[PDB]
């Protein structure tokens, strides 16, 4: 749920997302952020890190 | 433990802000964000060393929290990493500050905007805030901006990183040490 996105500026506590390109997404709200800039294509692989 | 270090609760990690104090009582500094919902906090991803308990906090709206030193032995140091800090001061734009974090360590930059409404969504609106050119990244929330032995904000927001470019918000530090009646040692 990514509805609310993108968004201009994320806070940033550190609270992990994998994301389907490998990488570690920091928030939820670096992850929406990433998953718009790709409009659409980046998926979540798992909760916590890579 | 000083100002950039990491600090971890039930939730995730954040950075230490500055160490204060009020009298003899002991606290530190960090983003409100970081302490709502928070209560215990500790300085090991393992959760084995207390550092305290949260004793305030204020977040949407200001950007601060403000924790309570619990641990007796745990050194104290009124410095950022190794940098001494010895007053509080307002962010003026052309300001030359530098930030440390838990995740990207130091990074420097100058305010560029004083007063901006940041709105993190959800009604998660804040206001007044310091904007600057400096990165960050997650786990950096609650770090300390600082501009040589002078504290000026707290971590709160941005976009970008550290690899292309960002821009930072950070709360007044001023602001936060009126609020709880506590100052910078």
């Amino acid at each position: 749920d990514c509805s609310e996105y993108p968004k201009p500026a994320c806070t940033l506590e550190y609270r992990p997302l994998c994301g389907s390109d490998n990488k570690t997404y920091g928030n939820k709200c670096n992850f929406c952020n990433a998953v718009v800039e790709s409009n659409g294509t980046l998926t979540l692989s798992h909760f916590g890190k890579c | 433990i000083s100002g950039g270090d990491a600090i971890y609760s039930s939730t995730g990690r954040c950075s230490l802000g500055f160490n204060v104090r009020s009298g003899s009582t002991y606290y530190f500094l960090t983003a409100g964000h970081c302490t709502d919902g928070a209560t215990t906090w500790w300085a090991n991803s393992a959760r084995t060393t207390v550092l305290g308990t949260t004793s305030g906090s204020s977040f949407p709206n200001n950007d601060y929290g403000i924790v309570r030193y619990t641990n007796t032995t745990i050194p104290k140091d009124g410095t950022v990493g190794g940098q001494d800090i010895t007053s509080a001061a307002n962010a003026t734009v052309g300001m030359a500050v530098t930030r440390r974090g838990s995740t990207t360590g130091t990074h420097s930059g100058s305010v560029t905007a004083l007063n901006a409404t940041v709105n993190y969504g959800g009604g998660d609106v804040v206001y007044g805030m310091i904007r600057t050119n400096v990165c960050a990244e997650p786990g950096d929330s609650g770090g300390p901006l600082y501009s040589g032995t002078r504290a000026i904000g707290l971590t709160s927001g941005g976009s970008g990183n550290c690899s292309s470019g960002g821009t930072t918000f950070f709360q007044p530090v001023t602001e936060a040490l009126v609020a709880y009646g506590v100052s910078v040692y």
